[PDB]
């Protein structure tokens, strides 16, 4: 650890991971319009259809939110 | 091989070879006999 | 070509500078630089940001022709 | 719907058999010539693939391999430039003393007298001064020795070989399937994130590890041979740390989001480095990093094999409204079917881009010692303007080829296109009107000023001293840019460009680099000239596209093709109704527009920008600030621009610039030569040729390939080609002699 | 049939018959639909095998002289890291009986013969046991399977005489190779960031696992 | 004149081109660019390879043997590379014109033989002399085959002609070898040989 940046990074990260994980985020098996269900064809041991492609996606999104927020927190106060 | 010699006989290629030879010749002649408004040997 | 020839030979004769034609008429840059370019000097200044003179009617007309000619294209 | 690698093996056999059969691609041309017209058609149809075959897969394979051929040629050309930089350049001497030495990368042989073109460029070097700009690039890249240029030339040659090989490979061995090409989401995802993103990131890497430090030692006056090699900055981080201390951290601030600590070599200062007159390399590396992130993000927008992301067809179809009907419905099918459509959009955007580049490179000189090298700057701006304009006229040509060849409402319909076609008369009539209004109220103002000045009424002119037409809007804009740093861009230290912000004149070697560019009635009038010329070009080309199918004069025009001379003397006469002839006509107007643009650039930059500066700071501009009072009149353009600034090129004989005098006259010659073709017609020429042919048969020397006058269309194409070459090369010689002598 | 990150594409062709099959091709590289050069699934299997074997040899020989140099009978003049061997001159060099370039020409000659003939068994099986090669031809006729030619030279002891043991040993060779490739990759990245050699790096992690070069991310030669 | 289908090829496993059936001496199936693809050009190039081979064997002798002996305490002969600059009993140009005349005669008659086989076998002065060869490139006769080793059975002539062509290929490579060596190194070829024999691991291409 060694910073409050860790808290915001695991915050935005784990929050987006949780979003894409169960529901209320366009997962690989959930296509959005303006969240319809669809098949990726890519199997996953996780029973809820949360795949590896969506794992990488939600992680990177949690890092975009997290780095943007921490740089918005440090460059303000 | 026969087809390649045929291609090398085609108008533009034969023209580049021919005029390239002619250019090298005229260049070298003007290199050993530069300037010259006249035929000096009479 | 005829009139360029006549006018340049005479305009050099009238200036006592016949040599300028004799040496400069053997290459085309000589015609472009020492006839047209050189003798446009007073013409194109017939009017300018600093005033006018009697040559303005010839400056104007000079462009008029340039325009009409180009319109023809 | 599962994106994947798809090719076919050995579609076309590698053989010289069809090398020996001219016109093999065409069933008619392959029969060989009965007349000389054959010889021209063979060359006009060589790259018209969709006329050779109707199979989209074959066409796509030809296109792909052809692109490989192009890239091979480009790499061979870059290999040439770097090799000449290593072997026939004064680049090291210039690298020592840039503000004095003139860059020269070509040396001529002493054969016929031409060695005079090897002029004194400094550094004990005789040669031709180059205006391409490679010295400023190589310096900005940290390149010091000729050896590094050798290595780059060898790598470039190798890549030429690789590209050529891949062309042969993907046409003759592994040729992609049609579905492979049509995977548009995959292609856009890989060009956004893979090509542009990883390219920009890689370049940021080279800059932070090579360009920034080596340029620090160059700017600190260190001798280039004494500068550490670029990899010594990668090995011993103490060299960089001495130059840039942040490198002592070990990229830990990057992962810990302490990125502000990198403000050392990643900066948002803006403006120009006053030593080099180019943009801050810290700002540039930071820039390439940001761009890299943006494109790497943009490359995940489109769905491929994992369900996340967008289908482009979905996006198109959702966009429709009460004015446009079902619009955008059908465009995915058109843009994945017609090559000419894609080439049309890409030519439009790539040319427009090239023009934007032309502006941004002068107003924000990106390389060191580039701004003060006026020959290189004028050459670059003019060059990229020409490329842009040509590319845009091409975009019109291929929009027209789409309309004639690939448009089919019974199969691939689009509502927007149909509606446009359904009020083409309104569109073209209104564009026509705007063009007339702009002609009068831009050029007619010039005629007003010439007439008032000739009559001795300068107070009745349109001038900053008489009837002022101030560009109030643009002035307000550049003021807002001047005020931006610290206010609406608190991170920006200085103005975005020195053309905006008042003061902060930048001078290098006594010559100015950039200062605030004034704007007045002269600039107003010229800008409306640019508006006018662009609108007329758009009129000709757009009219060509929208009436390519049909018109009230010719209802079946699309059946006559994209490129045809006419439909005869009837209906009053129908010459030049083809969309091709609209491209022909639009080329002249692109020439007109771009010509006035580059004249405006040279005139304005020499009058109000470029010049020398005193030790006490008194600036003398190359021309005496005479733009404001002399450009507002056509006579002023004839006299104070053309007649004045042509003295160098007509006085170049006997110097190393005499080649520009020769090209001046020769380009005049080919331009006048074009008028023979543009003003006449092939019937006269064919009759004359009948008499000449008689003379040959008299002596048993008439050829079997019967001589024919050029086609009507070829007459036009020859004509416009020589017109453009002559005019453009004339301005070329004029510009280069002028700015090399007085710059 | 344990499956790892399979897809409908992958299971469409990955049949389980290929040694080491876990049905894993998320990019569909072994998809048999489009097949040209080097995207043939057979070629990718033979390639995984060859890369795997070479990677076994390299994974061993890269860390061996360093370890033996720690405590062993090897002279410390010759006991180096894999990257300081003279492979990468800026990382380090050693003066052998040759100039390292003559060594390279030599090795490209020997590997020239071995690899060229190997390929000829791939392109025309059994063609390397026909033309006169000063004998040796018989073992160069191959088994009809390029990755597994066997014969007297390459399989003298004939392990896996039954298909079951040969298939298990093939699964073993595949997983061994997949492990060794990741190994030599690890040598690359470790020696890149750490710079002390792979085994010395591991030891930096042994007495102090709290070292953990991940968070450090520092690099020196 | 004997097809040889299973002959050892240059590229084991590869298929020989159809215009190389093994009948020619020295046929290892090597013509990847199809330079002898048509029969006419293969005929011509067979004569070419033969003449190049013989000239290159004489040249390999003239370089390597005198350089080797003069390297010892036997001869004083100068370096083959610089032997042209030497001053002989007359100027080299007139020697060269002599050479062009006589060699021009020989090459001219060989030329007439290639273009019109057999038409050139008679002495234009003493007709009873004549030449025995029936194959182009192997003229025979008392002058060119006095020991008669050239007129023999097939398979023997194929063995010997194969020997000639392989020796000649080696000699071509060797002559150009001493050339590029003397340009690259600064000595004669025998010094390259000895310098390499002393330290073959180092004294190579890469000692410079
Ligand atoms: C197969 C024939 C043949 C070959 C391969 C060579 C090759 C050579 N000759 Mg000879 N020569 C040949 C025939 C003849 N030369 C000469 C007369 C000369 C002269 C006068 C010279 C050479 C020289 C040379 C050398 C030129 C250096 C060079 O080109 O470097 C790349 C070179 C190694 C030159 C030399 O000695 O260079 C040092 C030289 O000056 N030759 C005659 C006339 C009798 C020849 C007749 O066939
Ligand atoms: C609640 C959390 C939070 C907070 C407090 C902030 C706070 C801030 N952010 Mg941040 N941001 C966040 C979350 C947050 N951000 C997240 C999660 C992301 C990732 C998605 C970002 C990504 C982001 C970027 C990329 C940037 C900021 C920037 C900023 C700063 C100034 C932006 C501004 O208002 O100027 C006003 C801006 C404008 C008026 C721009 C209009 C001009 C446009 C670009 C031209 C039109 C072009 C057209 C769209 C095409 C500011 C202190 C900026 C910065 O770093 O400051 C230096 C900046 O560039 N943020
Ligand atoms: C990150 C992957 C990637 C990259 C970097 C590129 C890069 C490029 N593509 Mg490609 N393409 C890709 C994936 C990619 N493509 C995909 C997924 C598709 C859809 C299936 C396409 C289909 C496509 C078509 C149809 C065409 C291109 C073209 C081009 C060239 C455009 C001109 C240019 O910018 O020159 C800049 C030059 C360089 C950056 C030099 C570097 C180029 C290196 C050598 C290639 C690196 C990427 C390459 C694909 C790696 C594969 C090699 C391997 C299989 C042996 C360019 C080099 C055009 C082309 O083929 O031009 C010949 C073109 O017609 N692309
Ligand atoms: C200098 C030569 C010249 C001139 C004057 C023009 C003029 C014009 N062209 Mg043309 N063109 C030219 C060269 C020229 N062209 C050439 C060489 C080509 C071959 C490539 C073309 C091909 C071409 C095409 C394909 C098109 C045009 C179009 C136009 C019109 C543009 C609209 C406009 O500006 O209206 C205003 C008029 C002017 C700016 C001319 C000057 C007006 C003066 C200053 C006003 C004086 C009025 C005064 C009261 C006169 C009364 C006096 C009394 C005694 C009668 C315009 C009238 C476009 C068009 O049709 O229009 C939309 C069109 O599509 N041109
Ligand atoms: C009217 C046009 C305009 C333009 C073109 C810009 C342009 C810019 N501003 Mg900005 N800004 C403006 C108005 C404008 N501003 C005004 C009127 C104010 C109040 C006085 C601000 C206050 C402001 C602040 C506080 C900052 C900027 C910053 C920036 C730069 C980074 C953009 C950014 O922050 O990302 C986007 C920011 C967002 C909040 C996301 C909005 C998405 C947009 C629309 C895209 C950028 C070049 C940043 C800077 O200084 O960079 C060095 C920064 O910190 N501006
Ligand atoms: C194909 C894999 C491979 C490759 C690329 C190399 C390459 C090399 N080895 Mg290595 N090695 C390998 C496998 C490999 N080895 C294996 C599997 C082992 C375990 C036994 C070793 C153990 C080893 C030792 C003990 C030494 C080398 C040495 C060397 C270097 C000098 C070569 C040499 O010893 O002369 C040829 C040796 C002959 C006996 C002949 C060289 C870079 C030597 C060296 O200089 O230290 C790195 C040396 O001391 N290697
Ligand atoms: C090792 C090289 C070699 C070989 C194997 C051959 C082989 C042959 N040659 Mg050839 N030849 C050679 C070199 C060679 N030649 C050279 C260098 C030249 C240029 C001078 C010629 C020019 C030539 C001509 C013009 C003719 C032949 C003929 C023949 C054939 C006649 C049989 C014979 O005498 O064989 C050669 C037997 C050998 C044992 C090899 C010769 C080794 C010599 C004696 C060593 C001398 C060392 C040197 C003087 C120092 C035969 C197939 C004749 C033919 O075909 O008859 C119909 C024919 O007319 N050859
Ligand atoms: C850009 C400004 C244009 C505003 C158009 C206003 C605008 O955007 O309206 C948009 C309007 C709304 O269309 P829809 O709502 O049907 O669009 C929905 C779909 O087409 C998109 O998903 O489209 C039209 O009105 C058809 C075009 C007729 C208008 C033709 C007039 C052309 C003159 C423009 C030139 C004068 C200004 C030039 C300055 C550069
Ligand atoms: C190497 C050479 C030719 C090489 C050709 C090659 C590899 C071509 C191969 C291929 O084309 C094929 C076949 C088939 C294609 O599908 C593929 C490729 C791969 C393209 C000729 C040498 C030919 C070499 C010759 C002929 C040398 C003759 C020497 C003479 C005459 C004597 C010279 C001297 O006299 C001097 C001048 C001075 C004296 O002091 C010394 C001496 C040496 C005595
Ligand atoms: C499959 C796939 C498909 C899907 O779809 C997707 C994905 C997943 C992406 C994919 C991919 C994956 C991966 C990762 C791969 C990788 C591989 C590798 C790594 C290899 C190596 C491999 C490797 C290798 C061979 C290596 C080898 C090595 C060696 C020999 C070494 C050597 C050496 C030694 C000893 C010592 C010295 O001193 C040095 C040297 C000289 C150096
Ligand atoms: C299975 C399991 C589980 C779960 C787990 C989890 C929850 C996971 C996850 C997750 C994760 C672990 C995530 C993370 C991630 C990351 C990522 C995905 C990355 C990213 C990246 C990138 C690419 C970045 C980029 C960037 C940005 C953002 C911007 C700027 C620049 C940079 C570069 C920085 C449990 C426990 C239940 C049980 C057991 C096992
Ligand atoms: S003059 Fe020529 S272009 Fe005009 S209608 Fe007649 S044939 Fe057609
Ligand atoms: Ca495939």
């Amino acid at each position: 650890i060694g910073s409050p940046t860790n808290l915001i990074m695991v915050t935005s990260t784990s929050l987006m991971l949780f979003a894409g994980r169960f529901g209320l985020a366009p997962s690989a098996n959930r296509k959005a319009t303006a969240l319809e269900a669809r098949d990726s064809g890519l199997q996953t041991g996780d029973p809820a259809g949360f795949t590896l492609a969506d794992t990488l996606a939600c992680g990177v999104v949690g890092h975009i939110i997290g780095v943007g927020v921490v740089l918005g927190l440090k460059n303000i106060g | 091989m026969r087809d390649l010699k045929t291609y090398l006989s085609v108008a533009p290629v034969a023209s580049t070879l021919w005029f390239a030879a002619l250019a090298g010749l005229l260049i070298e002649i003007n290199r050993f006999f530069p300037d010259a408004l006249t035929f000096p040997f009479f | 070509w005829v009139t360029f020839y006549w006018h340049w030979k005479h305009i050099t004769l009238w200036q006592g500078n016949v040599s300028q034609f004799n040496e400069s008429s053997t290459y085309l840059m000589g015609w472009l630089r020492d006839y047209l370019w050189l003798n446009s000097s007073q013409l194109i200044n017939g009017y300018n940001p600093f005033g006018m003179n009697s040559l303005s009617v010839w400056a104007w007309m000079f462009l008029f022709g340039h325009l009409v000619w180009a319109t023809g294209f | 719907p599962e994106v994947k690698i798809l090719v076919d093996r050995d579609p076309i056999k590698t053989s010289f058999e069809q090398w020996a059969k001219p016109g093999h691609f065409s069933r008619t041309i392959a029969k060989g010539p009965d007349t000389t017209t054959w010889i021209w058609n063979l060359h006009a149809d060589a790259h018209d693939f969709d006329s050779h075959t109707s199979d989209l897969e074959e066409i796509s394979r030809k296109v792909f391999s052809a692109h490989f051929g192009q890239l091979s040629i480009i790499f061979l050309w870059l290999s040439g430039m770097y090799f000449h930089g290593a072997r026939f350049s004064n680049y090291e001497a210039w690298l020592n003393d840039p503000t004095h030495i003139r860059p020269s990368a070509q040396v001529v042989w002493p054969i016929v007298g031409q060695e005079i073109l090897n002029g004194d460029v400094g550094g004990g070097f005789r040669g031709i001064q180059i205006t391409s700009g490679f010295f400023q690039i190589w310096r900005a890249s940290g390149i010091t020795s000729e050896l590094q240029l050798y290595c780059t030339a060898i790598g470039a040659l190798v890549f030429a070989a690789l590209m050529l090989f891949a062309g042969w490979f993907h046409y003759h061995k592994a040729a992609p399937k049609l579905v492979w090409f049509q995977d548009v989401e995959s292609m856009l995802n890989h060009h956004l994130a893979g090509l542009l993103g990883l390219g920009s990131l890689s370049w940021a890497g080279h800059q932070v590890h090579v360009s920034l430090p080596i340029n620090q030692f160059l700017n600190a006056g260190v001798d280039p041979k004494e500068i550490p090699l670029p990899h010594e900055f990668i090995l011993n981080r103490d060299l960089l740390a001495q130059l840039y201390p942040s490198f002592a951290e070990g990229a830990t601030p990057f992962f810990t989001l302490n990125w502000s600590k990198y403000a050392d070599f990643l900066t948002f200062r803006g403006g120009l480095d006053p030593l080099t007159g180019g943009l801050w390399l810290t700002d540039i590396a930071h820039h390439h990093l940001a761009i890299a992130i943006l494109f790497l993000i943009a490359g995940h927008m489109y769905r491929t094999n994992w369900g996340i992301g967008h289908g482009i067809k979905d996006i198109l179809e959702a966009h429709k409204g009460p004015f446009t009907g079902q619009g955008h419905k059908g465009l995915y099918e058109i843009l994945t079917t017609s090559w000419h459509a894609q080439l049309s959009i890409n030519l439009a955007m790539l040319g427009s881009l090239t023009i934007i580049v032309a502006h941004h490179m002068y107003a924000m000189p990106p390389y060191p010692y580039l701004a003060t090298d006026y020959g290189t700057q004028l050459s670059l701006f003019t060059h990229h303007m020409w490329i842009g304009g040509f590319l845009i006229v091409g975009a019109a040509a291929h929009a027209a080829i789409f309309m004639v060849r690939d448009y089919d409402p019974t199969t691939r319909y689009n509502d927007l296109l149909d509606r446009v076609l359904r009020h083409r008369d309104a569109i073209i009539s209104h564009l026509n009107w705007v063009c007339i209004f702009l002609g009068f109220h831009s050029f007619g103002l010039y005629i007003h000023n010439d007439t008032m000045s000739a009559l001795g009424r300068p107070q009745d002119m349109f001038s900053d001293t008489a009837i002022q037409l101030q560009p109030v809007f643009a002035q307000w804009i550049q003021n807002t840019h001047a005020l931006a740093p610290g206010t609406t861009a608190p991170g920006a230290t200085t103005s975005t460009s020195l053309t905006w912000g008042g003061g902060d004149l930048v001078s290098v070697g006594g010559k100015v680099a950039l200062l605030p560019i004034p704007l007045g009635t002269a600039d107003f009038l010229v800008h409306h000239i640019h508006a006018f010329t662009i609108h007329v070009t758009v009129l000709i080309l757009l009219k060509g596209v929208l009436f390519a199918r049909s018109s009230r004069l010719i209802p079946d025009k699309a059946n006559l093709g994209f490129r045809f001379p006419c439909d005869g003397p009837g209906r009053g006469g129908t010459c030049q109704v083809s969309a091709w002839d609209h491209v022909f006509l639009g080329l002249f107007w692109m020439y007109n527009a771009i010509s006035v643009v580059i004249f405006h650039f040279s005139w304005k930059m020499q009058s109000d920008v470029w010049g020398s500066i005193n030790d006490q700071g008194v600036v003398t501009h190359i021309t005496g600030g005479n733009f404001a009072q002399s450009s507002i009149t056509i006579n002023g353009w004839l006299r104070d621009f053309l007649w004045a600034q042509a003295s160098q090129v007509i006085q170049s004989y006997g110097s190393s610039l005499s080649a520009y005098g020769l090209f001046f006259l020769g380009a005049h010659f080919v331009w006048a030569f074009s008028l023979m073709f543009l003003f006449s017609g092939r019937g006269y020429w064919q009759e004359l040729i009948e008499s000449i042919v008689w003379a040959h048969n008299k002596l048993k020397v008439a050829p079997a390939t019967q001589p024919r006058a050029l086609s009507i269309v070829q007459g036009r194409a020859v004509g416009v080609t020589h017109y453009l070459l002559g005019g453009i090369a004339t301005t070329w010689a004029f510009f280069l002699a002028r700015i090399i002598a007085v710059g | 049939r344990p499956l790892w990150f399979a897809s409908k594409q992958s299971l469409s062709y990955l049949d389980g018959s290929l040694p080491g099959d876990y049905g894993f091709d998320p990019l569909g590289l072994s998809d048999p639909e489009g097949t040209g050069g080097f995207i043939e699934p057979r070629w990718l299997a033979y390639g995984e095998v060859i890369n795997g074997r070479f990677a076994m040899l390299g994974a061993v020989g890269a860390i061996a002289p360093e370890y033996l140099g720690k405590v062993g009978l090897i002279p410390q003049e010759t006991a180096l890291a894999w990257f300081q061997t003279g492979v990468i001159p800026p990382a380090g060099t050693y003066n052998y009986w040759a100039d390292n370039y003559t060594l390279f020409v030599l090795e490209m000659a020997l590997m020239g013969f071995a690899e060229h003939r190997r390929f000829q068994d791939w392109a025309k099986p059994g063609s390397m046991g026909k033309q006169y090669f000063l004998g040796l031809e018989k073992g160069f006729g191959g088994s009809g399977n390029p990755a597994y030619p066997g014969g007297p030279f390459f399989n003298p002891l004939g392990f896996g005489k039954d298909e079951k043991s040969l298939k298990e040993l093939k699964l073993k060779e595949v997983k061994n190779g997949r492990l060794a490739m990741l190994a030599i990759l690890g040598y690359f990245i470790q020696g890149l960031v750490t710079g002390v050699g792979p085994y010395q790096n591991l030891l930096d992690h042994v007495a102090d696992p709290v070292n953990n070069n991940v968070l450090t991310s520092l690099k020196f030669h | 004149t004997v097809a040889e289908p299973d002959r050892p090829l240059w590229f084991p496993g590869s298929t020989p081109p159809p215009w190389l059936d093994g009948s020619l001496p020295g046929d290892f199936g090597f013509d990847p660019l199809g330079l002898g693809s048509d029969p006419e050009s293969l005929r011509w190039n067979v004569q070419a390879e033969l003449v190049h081979s013989r000239w290159a064997m004489l040249g390999a002798a003239g370089i390597f043997i005198p350089e080797f002996l003069t390297k010892l305490g036997i001869l004083n002969t100068p370096s083959w590379y610089t032997a042209g600059e030497q001053e002989y009993f007359t100027d080299t140009t007139t020697l060269f014109i002599v050479e062009l005349v006589f060699i021009g005669w020989a090459e001219g008659r060989r030329w007439a033989d290639i273009l019109n086989p057999g038409c050139v076998n008679t002495d234009p002065i003493f007709p009873n002399n004549k030449l025995t060869g029936t194959d182009v490139g192997y003229p025979g006769g008392l002058w060119f085959d006095p020991l008669g080793w050239g007129s023999a059975s097939p398979q023997k002539l194929k063995e010997l002609r194969t020997k000639e062509i392989k020796n000649g290929r080696l000699a071509m490579l060797a002559v150009m070898g001493a050339w590029f060596q003397h340009i690259y190194t600064g000595t004669g070829p025998i010094d390259n040989l000895f310098a390499h024999l002393a330290d073959p691991g180092h004294a190579t291409i890469f000692a410079a």
